């Protein structure tokens, strides 16, 4: 058997080429000042995931989840989160946000150390109500990033995966666009 | 007459 | 719930219909009645960065990575799900759809749904059919689907065979 040839990033964003500049934006202020994505970005409907893929031992991620899963059950013991297996709205998301631990990723500019690939799909919801459909922007990126241990204060290597799903927003948002859904997968934690 | 921002 | 229970039957018959040597072209928009006559787009494809015209294109592909170099008692490619996890981006899904099921399904009646699909696990050649550790190649894998409802299944009375979530938009990485 032969795998599957591997080709690099496929990037069909269409004109306005927002994947590029939300990626560019997302990946920098996740590092650096990640709850001012919120605003941004996210509303009242936004849905965000975390996945583990592996059982990486000391995964930092694992750690801080937990203990966000555990509070959450301290505070809020009848939240859906129990059953639906996700978070919604910027409140709760920005919650979780903070206890994640903290990354450095690599500049987008080495396009070898990226995968992404993303392209225009039919079909969503208009939130303005003015038209019967409206365009989405699927963009999935596979990579790499340093993840910090607390518990060593060293920087480790993860490697992940994350789907957005853009559609445009709200009339008043401070984007023409916003982000519908985010799921971040959580595969191998190494201790660098 | 879809909603594309894109 | 809803989109719990068609993700996981839906990637339940996926990953099975591939390592069983089986076709997977049928659970695309393409050969859909309903979404044929509305006009549908082809399914949007994208293997390892390739962008595929159509579903029965990947399952070739599919066959030629499988095609050996391998010893007896050797299974050439095996797909493992560690996880996956679904998000609704349209739960007001109307393309296509039948007048009777906007009508008697609200968008929180969990029918409607667009849903957005991510898988990961492991591509393993060369390995002993339940071996995880004697492979030749191993891979980690990432899958994303954009689902959208089988019109012509969802509530079709006696139907009992078929797919209640098409693929819309796939994504492929492995590495």
């Amino acid at each position: 058997p032969t795998p599957l040839p591997q080709l690099p990033s496929n990037v069909r964003d269409g004109e306005n080429n927002v994947a590029s500049t939300f990626l560019q934006a997302f990946f920098q202020l996740w590092d650096h000042d990640r709850l001012t994505l919120i605003p941004q970005f996210y509303d009242s409907e936004t849905t965000f995931s975390v996945v583990f893929a592996t059982d990486s031992p000391q995964d930092p991620a694992s750690s801080s989840c937990s203990k966000f899963s555990r509070n959450l059950n301290i505070l809020s013991p009848r939240h859906p989160s129990t059953l639906q297996r996700l978070f919604v709205g910027s409140n709760l998301i920005a919650d979780l946000w903070k206890v994640l631990p903290a990354t450095r990723h690599p500049s987008l500019d080495q396009t070898s150390q990226w995968l992404i690939d993303c392209h225009t799909f039919p079909h969503l919801a208009d939130p303005t109500g003015m038209a019967p459909y409206a365009m989405g922007l699927m963009i999935n990126v596979n990579g790499q990033c340093e993840e910090a241990d607390i518990s060593q204060n060293l920087y480790g290597t993860r490697t992940f995966s994350r789907c957005f799903i853009l559609g445009p927003s709200k009339p008043g948002a401070p984007h023409p666009y916003r982000v519908l859904s985010d799921q971040l997968t959580l595969h191998t934690w190494k201790p660098q | 007459q879809v909603n594309n921002p894109f | 719930l809803s989109r719990r229970y068609a993700a996981k039957s839906f990637v339940e018959w996926y990953y099975r219909q591939i390592n069983e040597n089986k076709p997977v072209a049928s659970g695309y928009v393409n050969n859909n009645a309903t979404y044929t006559k509305a006009g549908h787009p082809p399914a949007d494809i994208t293997i390892n960065g390739r962008v595929v015209a159509t579903p029965e294109e990947w399952d070739t592909m599919l066959k030629e990575q499988r095609a050996s170099t391998l010893p007896i008692g050797r299974k050439p490619v095996r797909y493992d799900v560690d996880c996956f996890d679904v998000h609704v981006i349209n739960a007001d899904y109307r393309f296509a759809a039948p007048q009777r099921m906007i009508e008697q399904h609200a968008p929180t009646d969990g029918v409607r749904m667009m849903m957005a699909l991510t898988v990961s696990g492991s591509v393993y050649f060369g390995a002993s059919p339940r071996s995880t550790d004697d492979y030749v190649i191993k891979q980690h894998f990432n899958d994303v689907f954009i689902l959208v409802p089988n019109w012509d299944v969802l509530e079709k009375p006696g139907a009992r065979s078929g797919r209640k979530y098409l693929i819309a938009s796939h994504k492929y990485r492995a590495y």
